[PDB]
């Protein structure tokens, strides 16, 4: 148990008080126990609890704190021309924890190298970000948007149709997050 | 595999990291940076305060005690956004890892932390109110769970399991980890061995946490966040767009990973629930050949009969919250 | 006649009313797994006689 | 008289049922939204403006929610159970006084008839309980059996000490003695205890050992769906302001103040409604205080603590009584 | 006592006289009620 | 820069142990404002039964 | 589930229980909770917020508010 | 709400609006706009709020959903 | 059986066989499938990975469905009898549809004749319309256009219907079902069911619903079933009397029924059909039925023909009707008198 | 320490092969004793002989074993098989995953696809 060299100073406890030597006086001890005089405090700070603001926010109306670095729904984003920034270098495919990304490439019609596939299993993802953190362009983002719940399973099954459809929708939140949050990258 | 330990004490994430973490360190032979080590013991005394506070008033919640629970959930419901604020999660950060931590904390955090530092002795002590005196408290928990100090190490009790029954041991005061051998703070310890002690223990590690946490706010050194050394950390996006030999290693720390000595080794950190350790074995190659996890609520659960055959039905439950599992590190 | 006669009818329909409209306002699909007792998940012995 | 004797006993009936069943509705959001505030919450404030038609809304889901008949469990009654407390926990209204004999029966003996209705309506969680033939349920019905073993002598042995004072028996003679002084004054020890009790007795919180959600997962309720859990629900509620009433009855005045028979009418029933009321909310208050007690130590409590020093007080009171002359007439009077 | 003084914890405040009734009814006028500084 | 604490530091918090002992719920005082409400109670009582039994000696 | 009166209705929260999220790949691991029973509205996230555990709670009302009961009846 | 809030809120509104803030949002809240969606949605700001309830949303179609 | 499954309008399937992630490579649609049989033809097709459009009438009621198969397998489509466009939306991409849709008695938007009559007119024509391979119409057990009983009777003109505008029809007709959630073994096992205006004495060969199932299946891999005509029918046959004897001797309870003479009951019966919402059991017809008695119309395949050989009702009561036995007898072994 | 279960064995080496033959049929015995008292626990709605065939045909696929190092791990899962299926830890679809209720030919295997 204890350290072994010398004994801790005082670790022996002190001998155990008598029944007359508790320095209570009975009224005290009495009157406590009677009047049940502990739990009337804690009947107390209830009461002031009852007399504090609430802390309740009205969800939807009012939506509860997320910062830049906050972590949603996928979605692929463009240069200031309209050009896809995914150039299927499939960084994100190898790094993912929950092999959720599915990718197939070619050379694009004039030369380019462009996905011709690009999937994400949204019920296989884990959200951890890592992702974004391993692209070299900013293609892959996960979105502040967290409210995108579903009647089934395949309307989770993101195929490249929808994630530019994310990005085409969230790009001005997306820049601001990176704006935001790029400097501490 | 570092997301893996955000998920066994899922309360506990920040400090499931830090041990794969520091396990991994090891056996890359590195020395992590200043500001990272007081970020991992400020994140990780943040992360004690939210499972003492799920631990404990879930435990008072079974007992029958309805409100410190919800009192004590808009506390930690106001720590979630420091973890929201320095990883973009509210529970499953990743943000403690091999080399330091992810990103550094945003410029406003530490001002935030102090502000809510300046309040938080009072939620304390107003469920120090309710239960601490209370005669139904006392009386559901005194004598209950009784474990002696020789039985407890023959039982593989760590934590506050073992400190209820009277034995001075912390992990971080045996093993200094990070910045704790930067710090003072006090080590609660029981002497009868129960509910009540533990109880007492516990609600002393809330007041013990929130002094570390003050001395880190005012320890906090400038410097890197990761260790300086681009095979082994991710560096910076600006550096990998910029240079070279900075994409090479981006590229290959994404896709291959680090290669980590071949060795193996155990490396323990006193988690919220107890002794956590990692037995870690490498390859040398960047897949670790054998990771297995030493979770305390396993070795809690197994002497569960031990301390509570004999007891009444109430009594299991009371045994149950005092005993503090969370079964993703129990079953893994 | 007296109230307390009354009082007893009124509140022995009101157990009735509630009683018939669930009876005949409900879903009503019995099956085996529906139909068995509680034991947290699992089924076990059969002991409470 | 002036008008039938049938419909005069019909609209009185509905003047005590049906406000009492709307009283009952808003104890249950009244204790979801004092229990919020004491929590830092809100409660129900979306179901009606508010929150106000929040009751309604599970009342109404729950008869429109399918019923269960376990295969283990005896099905008659499995029924019988729900409907035999539901059914005797309304009656205790019935003896009720909203003023001066205005109450549904003016019985000579209504304290005696609310101990009978009230250990009657007990006997069907016991019932509904076993019948279940669940585990859970089964250890649920044996808690309730030992909790009436608990409170019921200490409310006979509480309520015997006020009939020593009022003679009567009668609930609205016990309410005019108490125009002298109100009966939490000379017998303080005896309300706390006939407080304590009638928690124990409701089965509410810091004594839920029958259906305790820690411990069992519903108790002798947990095998209950749909309107037969409903049944239990409005028993209880409805035992909880029964209670309140008689708290109020016995210690507190009862009706006593603290067209124009409209006008004096209104005001004894806004002064019991105003100190049932705070009573209501101290068993809301009570439940958000403290931990749940341990079913041994609950039968602990009552027997070698409340009981041993309830015969000292029935000894005490009346040679009180005696030696300052105060023995009240057993007459009719008040 | 080992109590702070509610004028440095950095909660929303009470002002006047419910400063006053606030003080005069609790168990510690130095104790906070959580709510953080919108500014 | 980065988010580094203020020359000084930070002024230190709250954090022993503060249940102070409030005057209100002091077993002596309650044990002694409850006889007095229970010893005048017991007063208006006997003034009340001994003017009722006088109000019964009338009605008989 | 079975034991579950009707109405009833289950949602679906996490990536584990959508399609077995991290642990897919796992030997003891059910590939998500709709090979087990009948599903009514997927949350998606590991963790969802808070929020969008509230949000999938909110289709499901609307889901509710749209039912047609006594009107399908009396299409049949 | 308090009573001091709700009857200050409430005079600033009218009548009319308070019942209809009572039909969605159930509080009584008053603010400044700050602007409004592409979708008809209006925004609100009042700082002198309980903390995170500086901004709200008033939704512009009545199925509304986040 | 095979690797490949050639169709009557020539197209190959190459399958790969085992669980719900394989390739079953048909695509069909089951009209019907909400009731009792459609369930176990659903999960039959869908669990080898075959596409399945189930058309629904009430969203809640369908949902059990949707386990059976993989992500994208099981297709909902809500569609009504009298909305062809939704009939035609939900077999065109298909190279089998079954037609299961059927109902005891009369609705008052549906008479036996509308239901049976038009909804497979509807049905059958849109087969034709877009040139479905495989048509399995299920009629029911005595079915004849010339039959006086308005089940038997409207089932019969279906029948001919069917082969008058698809003549590749594959008619199928079960006798009275037993199962889990029978309207067979679960009635007899209940309460409600105490009047009666033969002394259930009616007879009949019953037969497992899951060994329709599984006729139905094969149906589809045994292209030479098309046109042809199917009575699935039991080992043994029985009265209703010696049905609810097995019912008695294994949930212990010794069920008893109220017999009323037929110009009284019937009457009755039609009344409470239309003046109560749900199934009743009880209409003019199905009393006219109870009266009525099982004839296996010879010229017509077997379960044999199936290479199926069907199992006595005996074998499944104990696991059917155990729900019912009362807690005193329940943890008993098998009846197996 | 912590009480062992209601079936639970000690875990112990066979002496030698008299002894492992001895423990064989103890296990045998006892799960052929206990095979009434499955089908009730489990509802088994098959009769009791095809309960009992299969723990026969469990045994057998073990008969041809020479060697004591391997029935003694033999005799280590029987022992926690029984005791999990006695104590009623396992449920029915684990009992009924035990009862199964390859291509006979080349030929039959090649036409259908590899089986
Ligand atoms: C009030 C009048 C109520 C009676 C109206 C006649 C019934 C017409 C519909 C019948 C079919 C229902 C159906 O299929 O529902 C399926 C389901 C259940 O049908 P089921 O067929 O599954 O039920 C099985 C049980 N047996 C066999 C006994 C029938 O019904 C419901 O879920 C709800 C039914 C309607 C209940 C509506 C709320 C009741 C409370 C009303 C309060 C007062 C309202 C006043 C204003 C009314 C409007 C002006
Ligand atoms: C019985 C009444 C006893 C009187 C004491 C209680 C009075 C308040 C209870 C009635 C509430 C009024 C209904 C209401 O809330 O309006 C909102 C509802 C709106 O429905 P709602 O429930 O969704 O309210 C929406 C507003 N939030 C979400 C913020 C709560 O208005 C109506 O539905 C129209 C009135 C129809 C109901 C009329 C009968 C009510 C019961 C009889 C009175
Ligand atoms: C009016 C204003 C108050 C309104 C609100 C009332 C409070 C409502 C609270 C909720 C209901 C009450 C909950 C009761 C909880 C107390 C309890 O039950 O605990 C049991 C406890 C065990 O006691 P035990 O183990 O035997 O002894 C040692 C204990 N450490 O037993 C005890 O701790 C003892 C409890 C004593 C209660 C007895 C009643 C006191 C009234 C005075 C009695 C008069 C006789 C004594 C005369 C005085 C003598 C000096
Ligand atoms: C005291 O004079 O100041 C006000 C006092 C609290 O102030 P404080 O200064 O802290 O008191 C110190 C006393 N040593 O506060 C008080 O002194 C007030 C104490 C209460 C006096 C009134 C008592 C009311 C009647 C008692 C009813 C029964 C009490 C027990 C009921 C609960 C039983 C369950
Ligand atoms: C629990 C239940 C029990 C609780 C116990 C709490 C205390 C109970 C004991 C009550 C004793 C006090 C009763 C009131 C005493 C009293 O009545 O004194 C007044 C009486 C004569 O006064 P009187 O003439 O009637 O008044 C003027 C009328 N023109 O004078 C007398 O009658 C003689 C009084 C002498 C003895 C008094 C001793 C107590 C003081
Ligand atoms: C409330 C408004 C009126 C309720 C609907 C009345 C319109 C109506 O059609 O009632 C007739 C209804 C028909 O019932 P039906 O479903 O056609 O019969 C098959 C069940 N065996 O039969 C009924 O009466 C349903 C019972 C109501
Ligand atoms: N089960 C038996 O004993 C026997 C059955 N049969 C025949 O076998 C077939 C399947 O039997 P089973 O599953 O037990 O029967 P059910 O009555 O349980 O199922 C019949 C199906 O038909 C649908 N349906 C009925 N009327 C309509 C309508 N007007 N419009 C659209 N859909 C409708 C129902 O859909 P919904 O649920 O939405 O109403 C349901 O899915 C039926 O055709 C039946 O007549 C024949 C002989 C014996
Ligand atoms: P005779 O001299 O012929 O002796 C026969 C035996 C079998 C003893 C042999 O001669 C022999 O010694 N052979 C080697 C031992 C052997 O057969 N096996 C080792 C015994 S362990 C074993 O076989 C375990 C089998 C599986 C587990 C038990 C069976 C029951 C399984 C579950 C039943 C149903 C549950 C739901
Ligand atoms: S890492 Fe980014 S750029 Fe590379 S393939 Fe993936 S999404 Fe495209
Ligand atoms: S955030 Fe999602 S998609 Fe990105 S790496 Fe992690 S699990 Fe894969």
């Amino acid at each position: 148990a204890t350290p072994a060299g010398p004994p801790p100073k005082n670790f022996r406890l002190p001998p155990p008080k008598n029944w007359d030597e508790e320095s209570e006086s009975t009224i005290d001890k009495v009157g406590k126990y009677f009047l049940m005089t502990e739990m009337l405090r804690g009947m107390y700070v209830l009461l002031e609890q009852f007399f504090r603001p609430p802390y309740t926010i009205y969800y939807p109306f009012e939506k509860g704190p997320i910062s830049p670095r906050f972590r949603g729904e996928h979605a692929l984003r463009r240069y200031p021309s309209g050009e896809e920034r995914c150039i299927a270098c499939k960084l994100c495919e190898a790094v993912c924890p929950a092999q959720a990304i599915t990718i197939e490439a070619e050379e694009r019609a004039d030369g380019s190298r462009r996905t011709t596939r690009y999937d994400i299993d949204m019920t296989k993802c884990i959200y951890c970000g890592f992702c974004q953190e391993s692209c070299p362009v900013d293609a892959i983002v996960e979105s502040p948007n967290a409210e995108y719940a579903t009647e089934t399973r395949e309307e989770l099954l993101y195929n490249k149709e929808k994630l530019l459809a994310n990005g085409d929708k969230w790009e001005p939140e997306l820049a601001a997050a990176i704006r935001a949050d790029a400097p501490y990258r | 595999a570092l997301p893996y330990f955000d998920r066994l004490d899922y309360v506990s994430m920040m400090t499931n990291e830090q041990v794969f973490s520091l396990a991994v360190e090891k056996l890359l032979n590195i020395e992590i940076p200043p500001r990272a080590k007081f970020i991992r013991t400020m994140f990780g005394e943040i992360t004690r305060i939210l499972n003492h506070l799920m631990s404990v008033l879930s435990h008072a919640m079974d007992v029958g005690a309805l409100t410190p629970f919800l009192w004590g959930f808009e506390e930690r419901e106001k720590l979630m956004e420091f973890y929201e604020r320095v990883s973009g999660a509210r529970l499953h950060a990743a943000y403690v890892r091999p080399g330091g931590v992810h990103q550094d904390i945003p410029v406003g955090l530490l001002d935030d932390i102090y502000q809510w530092a300046t309040q938080f002795g009072d939620r304390i002590d107003e469920t120090e109110e309710m239960l601490t005196d209370n005669r139904i408290w006392i009386n559901r928990l005194k004598g209950v769970g009784v474990v002696s100090a020789a039985d407890a190490l023959n039982l593989s009790f760590t934590g506050v399991m073992l400190r209820g029954s009277g034995v001075p041991w912390d992990v971080r005061k045996s093993s200094p980890y990070d910045a704790y051998d930067q710090v003072e703070f006090d080590v609660p310890v029981g002497i009868n061995g129960d509910c009540y002690d533990r109880y007492l223990c516990r609600m002393e590690e809330f007041r013990q946490s929130l002094r570390i946490i003050h001395q880190c706010l005012n320890k906090m050194p400038a410097g890197p966040v990761r260790y300086e050394d681009y095979k082994i950390t991710p560096p910076p996006r600006a550096a990998m767009k910029e240079n070279m030999e900075a994409l090479i290693h981006h590229f290959l720390l994404f896709t291959k990973g680090y290669a980590v000595p071949p060795g193996d080794t155990y490396t323990a950190i006193e988690a919220p629930k107890g002794e956590m350790g990692v037995y870690v074995v490498s390859d040398g190659s960047e897949r670790p050949y054998r990771v297995h996890i030493r979770a305390p609520g396993f070795a809690h659960l197994s002497g569960f009969d031990h301390i509570t055959r004999g007891h009444l039905l109430a009594d299991a439950v009371a045994v149950i919250g005092t005993m503090d599992l969370v079964f993703g590190e129990v079953d893994r | 006649m007296s109230a307390m006669s009354i009082y007893i009818i009124f509140v022995s329909i009101i157990a009735i009313l509630f009683l018939a409209i669930d009876l005949i306002f409900a879903p009503h699909n019995p099956y085996k797994e529906k139909l068995s007792a509680f034991e947290c998940g699992f089924h076990s012995f059969s002991q409470s006689r | 008289m002036s008008y039938s004797q049938t419909i005069n006993s019909l609209v009185e009936v509905v003047l005590v049922l049906v406000p009492s069943l709307v009283g009952i509705a808003y104890v249950t959001v009244g204790e979801r939204k004092t229990m919020g505030s004491m929590q830092r919450r809100l409660g129900p404030n979306a179901v009606g403006i508010y929150g106000l038609l929040q009751a309604f809304a599970d009342a109404l889901k729950l008869l429109l929610k399918e019923y269960v008949g376990p295969t283990q469990a005896n099905l008659v009654l499995f029924f019988l159970g729900p409907v035999i407390t539901l059914i005797f926990s309304l009656l205790g209204y019935a003896v009720i006084p909203y003023g001066p004999g205005l109450a549904v029966n003016d019985l000579s003996t209504g304290i005696l008839y609310m101990l009978a209705v009230s250990s009657l309506a007990t006997y069907g969680i016991l019932l509904a309980g076993w019948s279940a033939n669940s585990k859970y349920a089964f250890l649920g019905s044996l808690r309730s059996t030992a909790q009436l073993i608990s409170y019921e002598l200490v409310l006979s042995s509480s309520i015997l000490l006020v009939i020593m004072l009022s003679g009567s028996l009668s609930l609205t003679v016990i309410v005019e003695s108490q125009r002298a002084i109100w009966y939490i004054l000379p017998l303080l020890p005896v309300f706390i205890i006939f407080f304590i009790g009638s928690v124990a007795e409701t089965n509410r919180a810091p004594f839920d050992l029958a259906e305790a959600e820690s411990e069992l997962v519903s108790g002798f309720m947990t095998e209950h769906a749909a309107v037969i859990f409903v049944f239990f629900f409005l028993a209880e509620y409805g035992s909880i302001v029964l209670m309140c009433i008689l708290t109020s009855i016995l210690f507190l005045g009862g009706y006593l103040l603290i067209n124009a028979p409209t006008v004096e009418g209104s005001f004894y029933g806004l002064s019991l409604g105003v100190k049932t009321s705070i009573l209501i909310f101290v068993f809301i208050w009570t439940r958000a205080s403290f931990p749940r007690i341990r079913f041994d130590q609950l039968m602990s409590f009552c027997w070698t603590v409340l009981l041993p020093i309830l015969f000292a007080l029935i000894v005490l009171v009346p040679c009180i009584l005696y030696s300052f002359n105060i023995f009240p007439v057993n007459i009719s009077l008040l | 006592s080992n109590a702070v003084s509610i004028t440095k914890k950095y909660t929303v405040q009470s002002t006047g006289i419910w400063e006053r009734i606030r003080r005069a009814l609790v168990i510690d006028p130095n104790r906070s009620n959580g709510v953080p500084l919108n500014p | 820069p980065q988010d580094m604490p203020p020359p000084g530091g930070y002024e230190a918090v709250q954090y022993k142990r503060n249940l102070p002992s409030r005057g209100l719920f002091r077993p002596r005082p309650l044990l002694a404002g409850a006889a007095v409400l229970m010893l005048y109670g017991w007063y208006k009582l006997v003034k009340g039964i001994r003017e009722q039994n006088e109000l019964a000696r009338e009605k008989m | 589930y079975d034991q579950m009166p009707d109405p009833r209705w289950v949602i679906s929260m996490g990536s584990c229980a959508n399609g077995g999220g991290y642990y897919h790949y796992s030997y003891s691991v059910v590939r998500g909770c709709d090979r087990i029973v009948p599903v009514d509205v997927y949350v998606p996230g590991c963790p969802p917020t808070s929020e969008a555990l509230m949000y999938g709670i909110f289709q499901l009302q609307r889901k509710m508010r749209n039912t047609k009961i006594t009107r399908m009846w009396y299409r049949k | 709400s308090y009573p001091t809030r709700t009857l200050a809120n409430l005079r600033k509104i009218g009548l009319k609006e308070y019942f209809r803030q009572l039909l969605y949002i159930g509080d009584t809240k008053y603010g400044e706009l700050v602007g409004v969606d592409k979708f008809g949605n209006k925004f609100y700001e009042n700082k002198e709020e309980l903390p995170l309830r500086t901004r709200w949303v008033d939704y512009a179609k009545h199925d509304y959903d986040a | 059986i095979s690797d490949i499954h050639i169709t009557r309008t020539g197209k190959p399937l190459i399958r790969i066989q085992g669980g719900r992630s394989s390739l079953g490579e048909h695509t069909a649609t089951v009209f019907g499938a909400t009731g009792q049989l459609g369930r176990y033809i659903v999960n039959r097709l869908a669990r080898q990975g075959c596409t399945v459009i189930v058309p629904y009438r009430e969203e809640m009621a369908k949902r059990h469905l949707k386990v059976s198969g993989d992500l994208g397998r099981v297709i909902f489509m809500e569609f009504d009898l009298r909305n062809t466009q939704s009939i035609e939306e939900s077999v065109r991409h298909s190279d089998v549809v079954y037609n299961l849709i059927g109902r005891d008695y009369p609705t008052k938007n549906f008479s036996l004749a509308d239901v049976h009559i038009e909804g497979t007119e509807r049905i059958v024509e849109a087969v034709a319309k877009y040139d479905v391979d495989r048509f399995i119409q299920v009629s029911t057990y005595n079915a004849n256009p010339d039959s006086t009983c308005e089940f038997f009777r409207t089932k019969g003109i279906a029948e001919k219907v069917a082969r008058h505008v698809f003549p590749e029809t594959t008619i199928v007709r079960p006798a009275p079902m037993f199962g889990f959630e029978d309207r067979l073994l679960l009635k007899l096992a209940s309460v409600t069911n105490l009047f009666t205006s033969n002394h259930m004495r009616e007879k009949f060969w019953p037969v497992h619903v899951n060994e329709v199932g599984e006729a139905l299946e094969r149906m589809l891999y045994d292209d030479s079933t098309a046109g042809q005509t199917f009575e699935l029918y039991g080992p043994r046959q029985y009265s209703m009397a010696q049905i609810a004897e097995l019912v008695d001797r294994e949930i212990y309870k010794k069920r008893r029924h109220i017999n009323l003479p037929k110009p009284i009951l019937q009457p009755l019966a039609e009344l409470i059909n239309r003046v109560l919402w749900w199934d009743t059991g009880l209409s003019r017809d199905q009393v006219e039925r109870e009266f009525h008695d099982q004839v296996i119309d010879p010229t017509a395949k077997t379960f044999k023909d199936l290479g199926m050989e069907p199992t006595d009702i005996s074998k499944w009561t104990y696991h059917y009707l155990l729900p019912y036995r009362p807690s005193t007898y329940y943890d008993l072994p098998p009846s197996t008198e | 320490a912590v009480q062992p279960t209601k079936f639970a064995v000690t875990v112990r080496q066979s002496r030698n092969w008299a002894d492992a033959k001895q423990r064989v049929i103890a296990a045998y015995r006892a799960w052929i004793r206990a095979a009434p008292e499955i089908q009730t626990m489990y509802s088994i709605p098959f009769p009791v002989s095809h309960i009992r065939t299969r723990i026969r045909q469990e045994f057998e696929r073990h008969r041809y074993v020479n060697k004591l190092n391997v029935v003694d791990v033999l005799l280590q899962q029987s022992n926690a098989d029984f005791q999990e299926t006695m104590n009623f830890w396992r449920q029915q679809s684990h009992v009924m995953a035990f009862f199964k209720e390859l291509p006979s030919n080349f030929i039959t295997g090649f036409l259908e696809g590899r089986n």
